[PDB]
RNA sequence: CAGAGUGUAGCUUAACACAAAGCACCCAACUUACACUUAGGAGAUUUCAACUUAACUUGACCGCUCUGACCA
């Protein structure tokens, strides 16, 4: 029933959800968050973690992808969150790291849909 | 009537002489992320975070915790490059992160988080649930 | 004008007329792309010959065959003989004929007797007024004894450059030391003549420049040559 | 708001855009590759734009011109007429750059010709009397020119 | 159009896919090494060029002038790619002609 | 570094086999080039008119 | 050879620690080519000690730049 922040139809990515999952590939790492709409961030995956590098073998790859979606889809379980949004640009869709991704959160249990609000 | 800026204008910086010259962004990504960095930063005029964003306290969020344990980052880093050097050395992790096929130790990563990044994670998560507030005031 | 005096040399160079030898890795390159060429590629009418010939002949009025032909040109290749890249200068180390290393570009040095000691140095000549360093590089070619050569010449800005002072004992007020520019050049065709050629000049790759070059020339020498 | 201090934030057509040749620099140059070998060709003349993109040098732009077909007749081995013996492709890779430094120009010129490989032709010179400008605009360039004009 | 002159699709084996991929890691690695040693040197002689020219500017300001002003000589300039192996000053190959097909 | 873009391959998605041969030039220089036929050894006649 | 100055792979007023970060850069895929994108790779705290976190504060050592010395 709370008010998701509906609008911002003229520019991208639109703000109409409660959680929002985010992917930062960087050049030497790759960094998951889910966050608040307000700014607040709720949890974290990146692999400058020393406890996911020990055994990954390379952080800017696949395998480093679906470890971090992994391990992030099981730190959501545990926090409790399990429904949040996706908004990625096209190319960055249809790169095979995120589908791998995809893979993983929806094989941990996250939903990838958010539930609509209750207005009456 | 005109009225000059309180502050800098937002391309005030960039010269426009040897625009030609200038390199452009060239893609949607390096725009977003410029774009992003910038919406991070404090402005003059009015934005969206100064009517929705939470306000906080100027001063600094008062720590009631245990004092930071001390480590040796030298010898920390030093054994954590000669245990990523032998992993990247072991051929077959290796050809498995080729194939794409790899797999790590969920319950090994969990408990070494657990004592390496768990207290600032528990702790995020803590204040987003708003018990900070509640307790303690 | 001024206590320096001004000297505009000239660096005559000749770039290799064969490519350098193939590392391994580098013919492994080769055999691979060659390998995805054959894997990736159609069938060539010698093939589709050669097969249209296998089926007909196991089946049962060509005259030549694919393999014929093959190895016609085989003994037509071992007829011919092909350029040596390993030459008399190579096995003489002949370092004032043209050809030698010729998988190496080579750079020209010439002897003067400056303080009662040979230094080996490139071409120089003295600047006059109302001429440009590169007519002084010119004059330098012609003065240059009994070569016919033929250069290419690359811009205007100098190449480098070489300061030195005299050792206490022509320095005075009015010739305290002297700078010499560099400019680098194409040698297109042409050749010293037989009468002096020990004595005269030598040509050299950049590895031992070093041996015939003082330490400072050689330091600034290998600012602006390359070893390409 | 013209009014308000915060006037002019929203323009964005000052950042964008609306040949002579210097005595210094060289106005348009053109880089002309042939080779009997295409694949060669194009592979050195990519490498040249992609050398002139790390060295920061404009390219106008860069294209080809129609393979020009040279066949090889022989004479007959005891005879006198002349027979079809081989036939050679002839393409030319063109490279179109402006705004190259005289003092540069010399070190460019020098590392293309050792980086050079073997079988291929390199000529850079003007291409400058022969620029007609013979193309075919597109609609908003056309409408911008035409409200110039107008 | 024809597929008579397809060719039929061997199989690669496991090493020999292994030994691709090994061989173009180092590749990598080598065409990196080829372009650091390209930059620096070009660097090394672009400074080195700056430096004479600013010696000359000191020396003389019209020399420097006259150095800094561009030639008309250059730029007809062709060059040839270097061949496999050095020509035969002594050969009479047999006559011939080209032809133009378009 | 005239070896710096001289092992290529052919970036087209149909062609026939082509094979390592042989050019020879006026002069007798040697240049390695792709034919269709497995002419290992090619050499270019001289010209009737440049005589 | 002496007197001053400097120190993170190319750059950075990156490094509170949970951690040596971001970008450019190199290869393959598309493209005539460029560019975008996807998939891969290489990387750095110059070395010793100080009650100890210490690339960060102090020394010695080491490596560079500038000026005097030497100077064809």
């Amino acid at each position: 029933v709370a008010r998701k922040e509906r609008g911002w139809r003229t520019v991208f990515p639109s703000r109409e959800f409660w959680h929002r999952l985010r992917v930062i590939r960087t050049q030497h790492h790759v960094e998951a968050l889910v966050e608040h709409q307000n700014g607040k961030v709720v949890v974290s995956a990146s692999t400058r973690e020393w406890a996911i590098k020990k055994h990954l073998y390379s952080t800017r790859n696949v395998v480093a992808c679906e470890s971090i979606g992994r391990v992030l889809a099981q730190r959501c379980l545990e926090a409790g969150i399990n429904f949040m949004v996706y908004q990625p640009t096209p190319w960055e869709a249809a790169s095979d790291s995120m589908k791998r991704l995809q893979s993983a959160m929806t094989e941990g249990g996250v939903v990838l849909r958010e539930p609509q609000r209750i207005y009456e | 009537r005109r009225t000059p800026p309180l502050g800098p204008m937002p391309n005030s910086d960039i010269d426009l002489s040897n625009l030609e010259r200038l390199e452009k962004y060239r893609s949607f990504d390096r725009y977003r992320r410029r774009a992003e960095q910038e919406a991070q930063a404090p402005h003059w005029w009015r934005t969206y975070r100064e009517y929705f964003g939470e306000k906080t306290d100027p001063k600094e969020k008062i720590d009631i915790g245990l004092p930071p344990p001390k480590v040796s980052r030298t010898q920390q880093l030093l054994e954590r490059k000669q245990a990523i050097q032998e992993l990247r050395a072991n051929v077959e992790e290796e050809r498995a992160a080729r194939l794409r096929t790899a797999s790590v130790p969920l319950d090994a990563v969990r408990a070494e988080w657990e004592r390496t990044c768990g207290p600032y994670h528990k702790q995020r998560l803590a204040e987003y649930y708003g018990l900070y507030r509640d307790l303690f005031h | 004008g001024s206590p320096w005096r001004l000297l505009g040399a000239l660096c005559l160079q000749r770039p290799p007329v064969v490519s350098k030898p193939l590392t391994p890795l580098q013919e492994e390159m080769a055999s691979l792309l060659q390998q995805i060429e054959i894997e990736r590629s159609l069938y060539s009418d010698h093939e589709l010959r050669a097969l249209d010939e296998n089926q007909r002949l196991a089946k049962k009025q060509d005259i030549l065959l694919a393999q014929d032909l093959e190895d016609m040109w085989e003994q037509k290749f071992l007829q011919f003989k092909l350029g040596a890249r390993i030459t008399e200068a190579d096995e003489k180390n002949d370092r004032t004929s043209l050809n030698r290393k010729l998988d190496r570009n080579l750079v020209l040095l010439v002897r003067e007797k400056f303080g009662d000691q040979d230094v080996w140095i490139l071409p120089q000549a003295e600047w006059q007024p109302g001429e440009t360093l590169r007519g002084t590089a010119e004059r330098t070619l012609a003065t240059l004894s009994e070569n016919n050569m033929e250069a290419k010449f690359l811009g205007n800005a100098p190449c480098g450059h070489y300061t030195f002072k005299f050792p206490q004992a022509m320095r005075t007020e009015s010739n305290l030391g002297a700078k010499v520019f560099f400019f680098k050049a194409l040698l297109l065709t042409g050749d010293f003549s037989q009468a002096g050629n020990k004595g005269h000049h030598v040509w050299v790759t950049k590895d031992e420049l070093g041996d015939y070059l003082k330490p400072k020339y050689l330091a600034q020498v290998r600012r602006f040559v390359s070893d390409l | 708001y013209k009014t308000k201090p915060t006037h002019g934030i929203g323009k964005y057509k000052h950042l964008i855009k609306a040949n002579l040749g210097t005595d210094y620099e060289y106005g348009v140059l053109n880089i002309h590759l042939t080779a009997y070998d295409m694949t060669l060709a194009e592979s050195y003349a990519q490498y040249v734009h992609n050398l002139c993109n790390s060295l920061s040098i404009k390219v106008e732009e860069s294209y080809a011109m129609p393979t020009k077909t040279i066949e090889v007749l022989q004479l007959q081995d005891q005879g006198s007429k002349m027979l079809l013996d081989s036939v050679l492709t002839t393409h030319e890779r063109v490279v179109q750059i402006s705004g190259l430094s005289a003092t540069f120009a010399e070190i460019f010129l020098e590392i293309i010709q050792s980086s050079l490989p073997e079988g291929v032709r390199l000529s850079v010179k003007e291409h400058t009397e022969e620029d007609f400008k013979g193309r075919f605009k597109a609609r908003p360039e056309l409408e911008e020119l035409l409200a110039k004009l107008k | 159009l024809d597929k008579a002159r397809e060719r039929p699709q061997v199989e690669l084996t496991f090493e020999e896919t292994e030994r691709r991929a090994l061989l173009l890691k180092k590749w990598s690695l080598y065409k990196q090494q080829e372009r650091k040693m390209e930059r620096d040197t070009i660097r090394a002689m672009l400074e080195a060029q700056q430096e004479a020219l600013e010696e000359l500017q000191l020396e003389s300001p019209k020399l420097h002038a006259e150095a800094i002003k561009r030639d008309p000589n250059l730029f007809p300039f062709e060059k040839e790619g270097p061949h496999y192996t050095p020509p035969i000053p002594n050969y009479q190959p047999p006559e011939g002609r080209y032809n133009d097909i378009t | 570094d005239s070896s710096r873009a001289s092992l290529t391959r052919v970036h087209r998605q149909a062609y026939a086999r082509l094979y390592p041969v042989l050019l020879v030039k006026q002069d007798g220089s040697t240049i390695h080039i792709r034919y269709r036929e497995p002419r290992r050894m090619l050499a270019m006649p001289i010209d009737l008119d440049t005589l």
